[PDB]
């Protein structure tokens, strides 16, 4: 805007020093984009150029958010965050409503554009500095530092938090039942209305925001049903499941029971009471593998019993808000991927499976990245905090392509694995 | 002379303060030499006298070493650097020559007194203070402080190069045709003009500079194409690394061997074929940079083959953004892969190699992929885009592997190249058990202590065997156990292990390994017609494993 506001003094963690992160290499295409974006921001006064006395640096990526013709700048403040927000998880902590997950529909709408109006504490800017790369490192990176609250920064939502619960207040006034959660750049509005009623209530909010606080969310489709449209509706009341099921069949073989006693035995680690020793006794012989055999008695009392101990979830499984969430994904096949979000071995708080398309657009990567953003959101909703993904993908590869289909404004914390072996039959 | 270049505001790390490293009074003539120079620098403003009303100090040294035509001043600033704020790392990454665009004409201006021309933040001068000594023990106190960028202080290259860029910009704009690249003290100006008018721009650029107290080569030029830069031989239309001499001896220490290897890689950029999986193979298992190593046979062989290549000169061409980046990979052998990135048939932008991973079990398809990768990455950094690959693998052999690979992948676009060696599926395991095929309940175990083991099996057909093993571990036997079955099994077989390890290993369909055995358990996998490997739990998992658990 053009209205200087009282800047909220920001100080990193105790004896902590700003970020100094490597700005990964980019395509010429994206550099041109970013250059374009920034040249403009520099004009709207949002950012400025710096000198060599600014040693700090946070990474930047160019991505298209709504696949829309043009790009969006995506700053990876994952580092400036731990160095601050964790005392802005305290100092200005933003509380997580345990019921939003219960609602019938949670539409998710952007608000990041609000922040660009609150000037940033002068002596902090020096930290929001980033660099637009040079191809082949010919020229010096272009160097910019922020002047208003930066988006990727989990400290803008915390500062704005005030200006928001105000704008939103004369709306929660009326529609009280609707819960609203703010996580960084997004707003999570949840309701129980009939789809259409809800969807209308949202637009009812869209314009409230828009008109009152000039904030500016966005319109899903542009008044047109091309049969390739959406609006980002989540239906939390819809999730919980047990994809872990022993196969029910008529005739079993050695190799069939074998692979069964296998998993079943493994399952034991996650599920408390599960004994298999009599069903397995049916295997103590050096019988061929194709040879069919029928189920014994004390054995038949196991498949039957254990099939049922596979409907009643673990016990000691509670959410420790001191520890953080870990998410493990495994390539399942034909565009199918299973996943767990545990906090300590075998104490999963949730397991589901992504699968959106296998033959046409299906790309091992584009799948995973989307799978990741899905698994995230779920947790941002369920627990109001993103997990730490253990991606079954080669580091260099993922580092090259995630930005290709990453549409979200936030960026989780990932790490790459060796090889889920038997944990693949978690299918 | 000094400039009207506004300075970069500097600070000393938090809490910290100016350095007070007192001077060790020393040597009359050299104790005048400085004063001889100081009063000369001071004249030109580079420095200035100061009372001891305020500051600290730093060690001033007089040092002559050349063919002795004059002595030179020096000031260790370390106890200052240790107190100065961090700056923006100058040379993050050097531009690779393979991605520069040819310029008809190119000149190199040698900005000289650079540093002493850029000014120094007024309030950070007080720290650059130093003092040249008395005739002997009677301090008169010749005190001065720096007004320019002192000769070895942290914030110097940064603030220098920072100031240059600012100075260039008007010019760089009044002439959007002259590409200037500043590296340290040098300025390389390239363009596509008639050598006549290209000389003009240089002089203009040259005169521009001079108006900001900066000076340049008055022999009107100082260009010696090709340029010796960062270990490259830079011509105006090609590039290489001339001084690439790998000497020989009859004594090779961890030291000389490394040094040889290093020099060898560096050449990989453009010298098609270089290898090193042998001369390095040696290294692991030591950290004695003076210990003599026996130049093994392959090492002697490979080193030769590198000489054959290197003996004959090879060049590198430049980048034309007008065409397409093609990069192609060929397999060499011992987990070795080479490649080159061309836009033209007989030209090359760059060449390179790819060495395998873990000291263990990998795979030809997987590797070929890690390669397409290595390159996709490289390419992005140099040319800013990914190249069009051409590779020795058919859409089938490939798609089959990832489809079966538990790990995600994404190979950009590629075209088949029927040039061997070829990357293929040397075998595949059956997915369902084989009806008819004898079933082998294999197993093993060894004494962690005694290192003595057993490897055997028991078939449904009631066939048994137990073979003794020496110098072995639980794992090596469990594999030997399989190798065994495969060995005694007929063209079609079903093997059954209790070792998650042996399973997994084989499952990865490795084509090669550094475990003589696995190469054996492969050699046979390949021979076999249809093989099925199945996993069952160790002890409670005593399926058909009832008999094989302790008889073995
Ligand atoms: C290698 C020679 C060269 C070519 C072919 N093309 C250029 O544009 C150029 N410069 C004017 C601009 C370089 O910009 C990044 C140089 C000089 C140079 C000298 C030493 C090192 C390099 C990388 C380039
Ligand atoms: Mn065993």
């Amino acid at each position: 805007p053009i209205s200087p506001i009282e800047t909220v003094p920001v100080k990193l963690k105790p004896g902590m020093d700003g970020p100094k992160v490597k700005q990964w290499p980019l395509t010429e295409e994206k550099i041109k984009a970013l250059v374009e974006i920034c040249t403009e921001m520099e004009k709207e006064g949002k950012i400025s150029k710096i000198g060599p006395e600014n040693p700090y640096n946070t990474p930047v990526f160019a991505i298209k958010k709504k696949d829309s013709t043009k790009w969006r700048k995506l700053v990876d403040f994952r580092e400036l965050n731990k160095r601050t927000q964790d005392f802005w998880e305290v100092q200005l902590g933003i509380p997580h409503p345990a019921g939003l997950k219960k609602k019938k529909s949670v539409t998710v709408l952007d608000v990041g554009d609000a922040y660009f109006s609150v000037p940033l504490d002068e002596d902090f800017r020096k930290y929001t500095a980033f660099t637009i790369p040079s191809i082949n490192n010919e020229t010096p990176g272009i160097r910019y530092q922020y002047n208003v609250l930066p988006q990727g920064w989990k400290g803008s939502p915390a500062i704005f938090q005030s200006s928001m619960t105000k704008i939103l207040e004369p709306f929660k006034k009326q529609n009280p039942d609707i819960v609203i959660y703010q996580y960084m750049d997004d707003l999570y509005v949840g309701s129980d209305l009939e789809i259409g009623q809800h969807r209308t209530k949202i637009e009812e909010l869209r314009q409230h925001l828009l008109r009152w606080g000039l904030t500016t969310p966005d319109k899903k489709h542009q008044k047109e049903p091309p049969f390739l449209w959406m609006g980002y509706e989540l239906h939390p009341d819809k999730w919980t499941v047990q994809p872990i099921v022993l196969p029910e069949k008529d005739s079993w073989t050695v190799n069939d029971i074998q692979k069964l006693v296998g998993k079943l035995n493994w399952a034991s680690q996650i599920y408390p009471g599960i004994k298999v020793r009599q069903l397995s006794k049916l295997l103590r012989g050096t019988k061929a593998l194709t040879e069919v055999i029928p189920l014994t008695e004390e054995a038949e009392l196991e498949l039957a019993e254990n099939r049922e101990i596979l409907k009643e979830p673990v016990h000691g499984v509670y959410y420790d808000p001191s520890k953080d969430l870990i998410a493990e994904i495994q390539k399942q096949g034909q565009g199918q991927w299973t996943y767990q979000i545990y906090q300590e071995p075998f104490k999963n708080l949730k397991t589901g499976k992504y699968a959106r398309m296998r033959g046409a657009h299906t790309n091992d990567v584009k799948q995973l990245t989307e799978a990741v953003q899905k698994i995230t959101t779920e947790s941002i909703v369920i627990w109001g905090k993103t997990p730490k993904f253990k991606l079954p993908i080669q580091k260099e590869t993922w580092e090259t392509w995630w930005t290709e289909y990453w549409q979200a404004t936030w960026i989780p914390e990932w790490e790459f694995v060796n090889t889920p072996p038997l944990v693949k039959l978690w299918y | 002379p000094i400039s009207p270049i506004e300075t970069v505001p500097v600070k000393l790390k938090p809490g910290m303060d100016g350095p007070k490293v007192k001077q060790w009074p020393l040597t009359e003539e050299k104790i005048k030499a400085l004063v001889e120079i100081c009063t000369e620098m001071e004249k030109e403003g580079k420095i200035s006298k100061i009372g001891p009303e305020n500051p600290y100090n730093t060690p001033v040294f007089a040092i002559k070493k050349k063919d002795s035509t004059k002595w030179r001043k020096l000031v260790d600033f370390r106890e200052l650097n240790k107190r100065t704020q961090d700056f923006w790392e100058v040379q993050l990454g050097i531009p690779h020559p393979a991605g520069l665009k040819k310029k008809k004409s190119v000149t190199v201006l040698d900005v000289g007194d650079a540093y002493f021309s850029v000014p120094l933040d007024e309030d950070f001068r007080k720290y650059t203070a130093f003092t040249i000594p008395s005739i002997n023990n009677e301090t008169p106190g010749i005190r001065y402080q720096y007004n320019v960028l002192p000769q070895g202080w942290k914030g110097s290259p940064a603030i220098f190069q920072s100031s240059m860029t600012k100075i260039l910009e008007p010019f760089k704009k009044q002439n959007p045709d002259i590409v200037i690249y500043q590296y340290m003290d040098d300025l390389y100006v390239g363009s596509d003009l008639e050598i006549g008018q290209h000389r003009t721009k240089i002089e203009e650029l040259r005169q521009h500079l001079l108006r900001w107290g900066l000076t340049t080569p008055d022999k009107k030029h100082q260009k010696e194409p090709p340029f010796l830069w960062m270990g490259y031989e830079l011509h105006p239309d090609k590039w290489t690394v001339q001084p690439i001499v790998l000497p020989e001896k009859d004594s090779w220490t961890v030291n000389d061997i490394q040094k040889l290897v290093g020099k060898l890689n560096w050449a990989s950029q453009i010298y098609p074929g270089i290898k090193v999986r042998q001369l390095s193979k040696l290294l692991r298992g030591t950290k004695a940079l003076t210990e003599v190593i026996p130049l093994t046979e392959e090492a002697e062989l490979e080193l030769a083959e590198n000489r054959e290549i290197l003996k004959e000169p090879v060049h590198g061409v430049y980048y034309d953004p007008s065409k397409d980046l093609i990069a192609e990979i060929q397999k060499q052998g011992q987990g070795q892969w080479t490649y080159q990135i061309y836009q033209e048939p007989f030209k090359n932008l760059k060449t390179g190699k790819y060495a395998r991973m873990r000291g263990a079990h990998t795979n030809d398809v997987k590797q070929l992929t890690e390669a397409v990768q290595k390159i996709t990455t490289e390419s992005i950094v140099i040319w800013g885009k990914t190249p069009k690959f051409k590779l020795p693998i058919q859409k089938e052999t490939w798609e089959t592997w990832w489809t079966e690979y538990w790990q995600a992948t994404w190979i950009p676009e590629w075209e088949f190249v029927n040039t061997p060696p070829l990357v293929k599926l040397w075998y595949q395991l059956e997915k369902e058990p084989i009806v008819g095929a004898e079933t082998f309940y294999v197993d093993g175990a060894a004494n962690r202590e005694t290192k003595l083991g057993k490897a055997g099996y028991v078939t449904n057909k009631g066939r048994q065997k137990v073979v003794p093993l020496t110098n072995t571990t639980n794992q090596k036997t469990e594999l030997q156990a399989i190798y065994l079955a495969l060995q005694d099994s007929g063209l079609e077989v079903n093997i059954v292990t209790d070792s998650q390890y042996a399973l997994g290993i084989i499952q990865a369909q490795p084509d090669k390994s550094e475990s003589e055995l696995v190469n054996q358990i492969i050699e046979q996998l390949i021979k076999k017609e249809k093989v099925y490997l199945a996993w069952v739990p160790a002890h409670k998992g005593i399926g058909g494993n009832e008999q094989v658990d302790k008889l073995v």
